[PDB]
């Protein structure tokens, strides 16, 4: 499992990949990772997926109730907050085995500046969150690799596409070198997922790009 | 005696209704339409409830927000218990009926306030939207085209009826609605929809340049 | 008879808030101004809840003292639930609204105390000052432009009201103020405003010799 | 024990053996472990005994009584919640020795499509759940010859009498591969047990259909 | 009907003060000076509750012991929490006046006691001495001069206010204070003082010999 | 009306204490003695407290009963939490006074009781021994020389005060109680003494031969 | 991580280090760990990063909460009470891998003396404080490298400036000596951060006079 | 640590070192580790600081409290019952690391004869207390080699001062043969600290009497 997010001048994209392995036995093969959580943010957690898919849907249906009972959305550093609580909750199970890691992108609109607008949040097994200021993170068995690779293919990024074409890139490098991280399937046609946000909110990428980008990379690798 | 003590509190209610203003709720080819008089603009008599519900109430504010936040509570917990697309405003309006009684029997003073309860089909279907009345003793009606609440009503049904046209247009709804209602400019008036066609979320409020032009 | 009942309590409570002093909230350019007479330097009716949030009481001082106290502690624990700019006036007053109102319904006496809620806009940004009211019964209302409480109000509202101008500076409007009480030297009165200008915390005194010179 | 579960156009269909072992003693022979649990589902149980009878007695009271008390039916994805809550509460029972894995099988009449309208869901030990798309799925110890005999013998699916007749083959392989389930007793006369769910319903199949599909695979066989 | 109630309660409040002996607390430039009227040696009306704190009181003996109680447990425990710096009369006097309105409100028979708190500054420091006299009913004042509580007070009050002294040597207030409760050997007597020359506790007794000698 | 409740409530005790026998309590040089008259020989009057510390009661046997055997929980469990030399007579008395309040205040019937406390020094010392008196309501007062309750007590308060004599003896002490409550052989008659000269216990019965060898 | 405090004529100065490392691989480079609790204490916390903020955040809004509800602050004994208090109670969680460690530093204001108004306070695991009268102190992993140090450099210390190098001077012998500290980055600009308390109040050192003491400092280590 | 006590024609004197010790490096220098809890009462504690000084701090205010609630001051038998329950309490948090062992010097106002009113107490590590008959008594882990020079410098003690004398070279024993004790400082002037009790009341004595003893001892020895 490896989910990558990172900014680019308008806004941020995240990503994230499709396999489920149990031990060394493959179990899943179009596993959906990211979320779109509202209408500026997105979450992607790794680890045990019935715990990752709870903790999504409760995040969601926290900040869906507060909106309606108080008429307004929550401030960032609220929501930051709730997360952290969530995620702090959990450590006794987090221990022996129900282990759950979230990473979050967001678009704050009360930034006096549109440009720099764009924020990802890192959080620890305890609780503790970092608010990331080198303009990429990677989450997963197979973040070491991703994190290593934007270390070097950061300085192309110039706009969404750039981001895009960037984020795929780190994805296929960390599932060439781990094999718990599922890469392209070109027999099958199963690519990773990706969600944009920027100024008008939160959208997924259809999968014709992702497909095109893939075969790009391939191509120049071969 | 019970009975003197049941016309006393009835008596009450029924003053603390005729007091206040007055809300109507409509139903056309897009939805579900509420207009209300309100001036302030931060308390709100309007509100949304679920993805496809929408609540509306008139008389004290105090008492009715209690009831407001009761229900989206109930709400929430229940669309994550089974699913979002399990709820429904009948459960809701049983719900408030159910309370409304309770308060109403047991409670020193009765509760001054009437509720109504409108929902819309889901995206991609056809069906007749739905509205509940409740009062203050627990009493539930379903109402098939209008519902007008506070205030003296009667004006306002009798112009409501002599003037309802099914499948009419937003404009020409709001104008019937506004012209029953006079029997009122961008300040002291609160207008929400519940728009059909919207995907996932239904309410929307028209406040502002968009409301004049409409009017 | 409840009718009987609920009556005296109000011609309790009336009486009550008619036997005290006056109390006047302000809106002026640079935020919001409180001015109270007030002899005892010990014992304050003017308070601040939050970093924008001012609390103004009238009535029975070990009344709304609770009251004030219960405010901040809401405060502090929604401040650290989710953080501090979550925090705004509308909820300190509903809160206050609904206890209020339970106070009065199922209390053997009622309080005799009136209460006004004043809020600012953060720093760096231009935003409206809200005032809200809250009587003995639990009704909330919202007042644009200014807040007279306790004793008799009417020459205070209409001397207030024949001389309000908007946007005036801070002398003046306290001179405008007193004008409109006395219809007082550095003696038995309370001067507080919540500086808009402020980094984070807003509200602050006017007392000693700043206040004679403003006087 | 191995039930197995696939998809035909127009419906699916379960199928499920009748060995039941304590340890490496035989002790019951005639076991049914198919259930209908309502007009429109099928549920089948793999683990220890009593807790299958349990879950399953359990299931069908809920969702009956969901049923009365609305007046409507359940969607299902509530299903699928519900199952989900009743396998998850059962963790600290399933560690320890009381392990009981579910496998549900439906058919669904508010798709826009009735040929697309049947469902598979797996399930895991911690309450997670997943969705099939690639037309079968099969529970128990068993299961992964059964699934290895599905994926080349699925090309022959066509209708509901050839995908019975897979179901069936697929028992058998397993039946062959593993001592734990139960083949075919010609001597006795015991055969597995079968559920077809379609537009009308779900409906037991005889038995006399299943014994013909079983001799005449068996006669291939030899 | 509530007025009647709240009359009754409050006429036998005024009967049980009343019909009880005079107390009265004075200013003086060493302290503050309690002098009441009590012929037990064993029973006492003045007594200590910190540091620098002391408490009168006039009335039911076994009514207003348990306060006294209650004020050292507040104190005690409040001193031990943050520190012992921060504990002030004014806290211990908003708990009186709390604890005697809630008293006052619900309990079947209202307390017929008049309680005075006093506060001296600490050691090394110049500072004015507080006094506060609470009622039966909870109102809190503030006295700046003296205190007279119990019995017919009106000619105490009047005798002292044509004869008080500031800055007076403890002698002169001591016989003062003796005419004005005239208007009593070593018997009947009880004379406590607040010493803020004292290095950490003020409260002392004046009692035998030394009684006489100043008399 | 609380008043109309509270006449009639004591009336009620009041009648109950004088529908009862009389116990006299004196002070002479080796002591306290009681002295009741009492024909049963089974249900006793005067108890013994603690080492030197002694319990008188006048009225209902089941009413103080129960005190008595509070009184005597109290007193062990103080002297087992501190020490045996820490309990005084005083703050028995204060307990008995805040029971007999709140039995008054809260009960629906009164308790007709009337109790009197005494201690004596410890021993190798000198001190006068105290007397304490407690009624229905709740009121302690302190007595110097005797203590006479229930019953009639006007003539016997009279001949006690005209007989009473200082530092005097055993034998002339109990005679001059008896012929006070007079104003009585071997039978129904119940006399205790505190012996200020014991070691540790000083609680003593007189009865039988020796009873009749000092009348 | 290191935490510095000493005192000057007129009030105290703190300073702090900017690296988190999880094990041998570091994670963070520009964390803050230097806190101003209120107009005249700063507040310095070693050990797990959540529990730090968690504590800090909690002690400032007690501070504020009684500074409010009292109508008067607290003394320098109340606070040192409560910080006490909220170190003590975490015991428990101390043990098994949950610690923190705090440093105080402030300016008494009742103080019949100007000059020496500045107060130092450290505390133990156990909930022990001690109150300092040698004029320096230190807390985290290498703080007894920055204690050796302030021990012969204490001499040169005169005013708010000679201060400030003497705790840039002890981070950097003890970034020196441990590598768990982290030192000033010239490539990235990244210095540590210190806080100024005196009699108008407690102020933030801007970063500018930071890094010309640690150039300064460097130029003359080569 | 070790704190001394012993008694003289006309009270008691009590006195105690200063040194902190964590393992075998040095923490602390000038602790003081002797109270005056009333007019006629003084308690040393060893063991843990936390815990003594709660004790001490608990001590006094419950004294006090008795005191204003009952109007006339305890007994010494239930000053001692009160320390014992104190002491037995926390037996639990005794035992796993958090002990602390008392010792309590008085003076009897209600003793007969004013001369032998001088009283000594010890306690165990159960809540056992026992009074003292020999004249001296020492707690600490110097106990031992203090306890062995008084019995041999005892008798000498005619007054307040030979008692200050005597108290002053067991301290510097204890010291001399224990490396947890701290002996005088001459480099830096600091002295144990020692509470005299007699018919007047508690007192602390002066430092400057300390140091000329202490300078005396140390010619004498050398
Ligand atoms: C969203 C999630 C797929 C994240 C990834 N985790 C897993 O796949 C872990 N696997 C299971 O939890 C699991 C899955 C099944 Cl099907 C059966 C049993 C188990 Cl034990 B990842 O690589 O970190
Ligand atoms: C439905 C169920 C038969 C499933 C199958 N499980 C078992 O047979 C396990 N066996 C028992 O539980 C059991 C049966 C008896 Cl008669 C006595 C003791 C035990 Cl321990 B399967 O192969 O997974
Ligand atoms: C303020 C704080 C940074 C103090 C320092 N402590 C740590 O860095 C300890 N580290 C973590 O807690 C931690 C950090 C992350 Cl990003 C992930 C996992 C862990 Cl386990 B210090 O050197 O004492
Ligand atoms: C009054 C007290 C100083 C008595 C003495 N005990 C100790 O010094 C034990 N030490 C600590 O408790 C301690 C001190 C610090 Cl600074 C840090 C950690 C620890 Cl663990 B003694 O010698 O018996």
């Amino acid at each position: 499992t490896t989910i990558v997010a990172l900014k680019y001048p308008g806004g941020v994209v995240m990503a994230g990949d499709r396999r489920s392995t149990q031990g060394n036995m493959i179990s899943g093969r179009d596993v959906r990772k990211v979320y779109i959580t509202d209408d500026y943010t997105a979450t992607g957690i790794a680890g045990t997926a019935a715990v990752a898919v709870e903790f999504a849907r409760l995040y969601a249906v926290e900040l869906e109730h507060y909106e309606k009972l108080e008429g307004v959305p929550l401030t960032f550093a609220g929501k930051i907050n709730r997360l952290a609580i969530m995620v702090r909750g959990n450590l006794a199970a987090a221990m022996q085995g129900l282990l759950a890691l979230p990473l979050l992108a967001g678009y704050d609109i009360h930034a006096s500046d549109p440009q720099s607008a764009g924020r990802i949040v890192s959080f620890d097994a305890a609780g503790g969150w970092n608010i990331e200021e080198e303009g990429y993170q990677a989450v997963g068995s197979g973040s070491l690799f991703a994190k290593s690779s934007m270390k070097k293919l950061y300085s192309q990024v110039t706009d969404g596409d750039s981001g895009l074409r960037v984020a795929v890139e780190a994805l296929y490098d960390a599932a060439d070198d781990d094999s718990a991280t599922g890469g392209p399937d070109l027999v099958r046609g199963i690519f990773p997922t990706a969600v944009i946000i920027d100024a008008d909110g939160a959208v997924d990428v259809p999968e014709s790009r992702i497909a095109e980008l893939a075969r790009a990379i391939i191509e120049s690798r071969s | 005696s019970p009975e003197q003590a049941m016309r006393e509190r009835s008596e009450l209610a029924r003053k603390g209704i005729a007091r206040a203003k007055s809300v109507v709720a409509l139903a056309y080819a897009g939805g579900v339409l509420f207009v209300a008089e309100n001036p302030s603009r931060s308390l709100q008599k309007i509100s949304e409830l679920y993805d496809r519900v929408g609540f509306a109430a008139a008389g004290k504010f105090n008492e009715f927000d209690n009831l407001r936040r009761g229900g989206i509570q109930f709400a929430d917990t229940r669309g994550y218990a089974y699913d979002r697309r399990d709820v429904t405003g009948r459960q809701l309006a049983n719900v408030y009926a159910q309370t409304l009684g309770t308060i109403f029997t047991e409670q020193a003073k009765p509760y001054e306030v009437e509720l109504c309860v409108a929902e819309v089909a889901h995206y991609g279907e056809t069906k007749r939207p739905e509205l509940y009345r409740i009062t203050y003793d627990g009493s539930i009606a379903d109402e098939p085209h209008f519902v007008v609440m506070g205030g003296t009503t009667e004006p306002i049904a009798n112009a409501l009826k002599e003037s309802y046209a099914e499948n009419a247009s937003l404009t020409d709804a709001l104008r019937i609605a506004v012209a029953a209602l006079r029997a009122l400019g961008v300040a002291s008036l609160e207008v929400a929809v519940l728009d059909a066609n919207r995907p996932r979320r239904a309410f929307r409020r028209i406040t502002g340049s968009a409301l004049q032009a409409l009017l």
